[PDB]
RNA sequence: UGAGUAACGCUUGGGAGUGAGAAUCUCCCAAACCGAUUGACUAAGGUUUCCUGGACCAGGGUCGUCCUUCCAGGGUUAGUC
RNA sequence: GCGAAACAGUACCGUGAGGGAAAGGUGAAAAGAACCCAGAGAUGGGAGUGAAAUAGAUUCUGAAACCAUAUGCCUACAACG
């Protein structure tokens, strides 16, 4: 046996959750489609 | 014999298994 | 490519350090504002 | 090219109607009885009357 | 008499699990185990464990015969998802949705088990109408 | 002098490997602001045998319990490796 | 001073247990609770844990212990009176020792 | 919804073993690329990512018994650098 | 409602000034599920405590969009806001 956890903090399913900063610094440029 | 039985695993704080002290095993785990 | 930020332990401390900020009136005002906002990282000196 | 109109929840299932699975043909081993997929060596390594591999 | 077993947050997607669950609904116990043990799919070695646990707690906990069990309903409900950021090109980003399924398998001994469920629905409806009539009788009485 | 610069002895595989074979090497943890000369004086005033030489280690603090709800840093340690002369071996416990 | 102390006999005046006489074994002033022996017996499902010299055995089955009880539900028990009753107490100070002593208000019994 | 679609970002075969589960882990034999370099020593920077044992919540574009991930313990010795 | 009811000017973004979140509720009392069965285990099904376990730590109530199962009816010559 000898399966126990006497420590004040002990866990196998560590709590964590990934977050997203929504980094979408997208841009664009010019074109050859200019009808002037 | 007895010291052989008391040296398996039961790793001490600053030590590991296997290389358990041949004479010092009765202080921390008493 | 050579990106903008090339890390250097000296340049950082000599530009944005506490002593650099405490050498001019503008830097003292900036530190006062950061104390008002209660920033844990007051300057780049307290990296850890 | 991208859909100019959203596809409903009915066209989706109509397309998936052909995505169903088929049950693979199975048979019985002639020395231990457990089911094995046809034309393949069983779990005991015994194909027909020939000992192919050592028992699991 | 339905016995059942459940599994929350199964890593397999519900879309890829329903394809395997539809191969066992209505099948006998031994034949369902035989079919699921030789199908080359990922969601086959997880439904098999759930099915085996369900048989165990049907013939041990609920006290069923064991030679009359058939898979009543095996479904993969939608479980909680997990959101991650996949780095795209030119500085953009998308959201990867890791999908999870809540698997539940249920087997019965009676081949007419749907009738009892419809019967319970009918009983609830009847009690509502009965309450309405007793209330109407009370209204006229006063 | 005040002998607050001898905080705690430490026993590891490295320590016991050195602490055998003629010259003994005893590893303690000391005040991080203390110097080698202060360490030798403390050993003189609290043990009685002059160290042959002293070596010092500074272990930088690092993150511990990472990912745990509240992460924490380590503590700054200065390690001192005293080596007594040939043939002498005193006990860290028992005076 | 305090209405309930460690040692005096006490009973319960509300709850499932009515007229439960007992001796207060321990008083938590901060949480306003009181452990009374023989009352509020709960049986934790004692698991098994083995990580210590004492935990190597730690024989624990259906140990029934004591659950704390709110101090409001407790009432002091009279003993000096021939006909014992539950009442409230005062805090008179007798000049013989100048020490505060609890006295009931439906009788003249000290403590 | 698009849709179980595009994509999974330069490197093979086998034998034995562990394990509840192995194309992916360990060992061995080959095989294929680097060889003014994918070799070795360090500056800058990074800040424990280094070593041992254990685990497979999460991360690893698959899998995983495995990891630069997580847990516990340990590791950096100067009169001449 | 102060940006901040929780350890918030935190995590995080930026060389820097500066910018700046989300997240509360088991039960009267943990009495937090001993024990049995399947499984490698988490876990699930029983048992037990509890008034209630479809109050079980995913923890007050639980709406719609959304995804599946089923009683009954209709639908494979058919131009459909
Ligand atoms: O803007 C464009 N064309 C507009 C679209 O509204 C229009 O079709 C157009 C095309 C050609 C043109 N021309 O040749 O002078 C003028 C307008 C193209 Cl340049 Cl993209
Ligand atoms: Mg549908
Ligand atoms: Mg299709
Ligand atoms: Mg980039
Ligand atoms: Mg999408
Ligand atoms: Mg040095
Ligand atoms: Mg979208
Ligand atoms: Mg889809
Ligand atoms: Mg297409
Ligand atoms: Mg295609
Ligand atoms: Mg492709
Ligand atoms: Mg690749
Ligand atoms: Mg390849
Ligand atoms: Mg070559
Ligand atoms: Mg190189
Ligand atoms: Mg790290
Ligand atoms: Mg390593
Ligand atoms: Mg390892
Ligand atoms: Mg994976
Ligand atoms: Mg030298
Ligand atoms: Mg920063
Ligand atoms: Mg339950
Ligand atoms: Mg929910
Ligand atoms: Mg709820
Ligand atoms: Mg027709
Ligand atoms: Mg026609
Ligand atoms: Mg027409
Ligand atoms: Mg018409
Ligand atoms: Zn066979």
């Amino acid at each position: 046996x000898x399966x126990x956890x006497x420590x004040x903090x002990x866990x196998x399913x560590x709590x964590x959750x990934x977050x997203x900063x929504x980094x979408x610094x997208x841009x664009x440029x010019x074109x050859x489609k200019a009808a002037d | 014999k007895q010291t052989q039985d008391l040296t398996k695993n039961m790793k001490i704080k600053g030590f590991r298994k296997g290389k358990v002290p041949p004479t010092l095993a009765k202080d921390y785990l008493d | 490519m050579k990106r903008t930020y090339q890390p250097s332990k000296l340049k950082r401390a000599k530009t944005h350090g506490f002593l650099a900020r405490m050498a001019t009136a503008s830097g003292r005002k900036v530190l006062k504002l950061r104390r008002k906002k209660q920033r844990a990282q007051l300057t780049v000196s307290s990296e850890r | 090219a991208v859909q100019q109109r959203r596809s409903s929840k009915h066209r989706r299932d109509k397309r998936r109607s052909h995505d169903a699975l088929t049950a693979q043909a199975l048979s019985v081993c002639q020395k231990c009885g457990k089911k094995k997929l046809f034309h393949r060596v069983c779990s005991c390594g015994m194909y027909g009357d020939l000992r192919v591999k050592k028992a699991y | 008499m339905i016995a059942f077993a459940k599994q929350f947050r199964v890593r397999i997607s519900p879309q890829k699990a329903r394809l395997v669950c539809q191969l066992i609904v209505g099948k006998k116990t031994a034949d369902a185990q035989n079919i699921l043990s030789n199908t080359p799919k990922k969601a086959a070695t997880l439904i098999a464990k759930l099915l085996n646990s369900a048989i165990a707690n049907a013939t041990n906990n609920h006290g069923m015969n064991g030679d009359a069990l058939y898979v009543f309903e095996c479904v993969a409900n939608q479980g909680p998802s997990m959101k991650r950021t996949i780095p795209r090109a030119k500085g953009s980003s998308n959201m990867i949705t890791k999908r999870s399924s809540n698997l539940v398998v249920k087997l019965s001994d009676n081949p007419n088990e749907r009738q009892e469920l419809i019967k319970q629905q009918k009983a609830l409806v009847k009690k509502r109408v009965e309450g309405q009539q007793k209330a109407k009788m009370a209204r006229q009485k006063a | 002098d005040v002998t607050n610069v001898l905080l705690k002895p430490v026993l590891t595989e490295k320590v016991y490997f050195n602490q055998m074979g003629e010259t003994k090497k005893y590893v303690f943890v000391v005040n991080p602001k203390a110097s080698k000369t202060r360490v030798k004086l403390a050993f003189e005033l609290v043990y009685g045998i002059k160290p042959l030489k002293v070596n010092t280690l500074i272990r930088k603090p690092t993150t511990i319990r990472g990912g745990s709800r509240f992460p924490g840093l380590s503590k700054l340690e200065k390690l001192a490796v005293i080596t007594l002369p040939k043939g002498i071996a005193i006990s860290v416990t028992g005076e | 001073m305090q209405r309930i102390k460690k040692g005096d006999k006490v009973v319960v005046i509300t709850g499932k247990n009515k007229g439960g006489s007992g001796i207060v074994l321990k008083i938590m002033p901060a949480r306003q609770q009181a452990i009374v022996e023989g009352l509020n017996k709960v049986t934790r499902h004692k698991k098994k844990d083995q990580t210590t010299k004492r935990a190597a055995k730690q024989s624990t089955g259906k140990v029934q212990q004591e659950a704390p009880i709110f101090l409001s539900k407790l009432a002091l028990f009279d003993q000096k009176a021939k006909q014992q009753t539950i009442g409230k107490i005062k805090y008179v100070m007798d000049p013989k020792t100048n020490k505060k002593t609890r006295v009931f208000k439906k009788s003249n019994n000290t403590l």
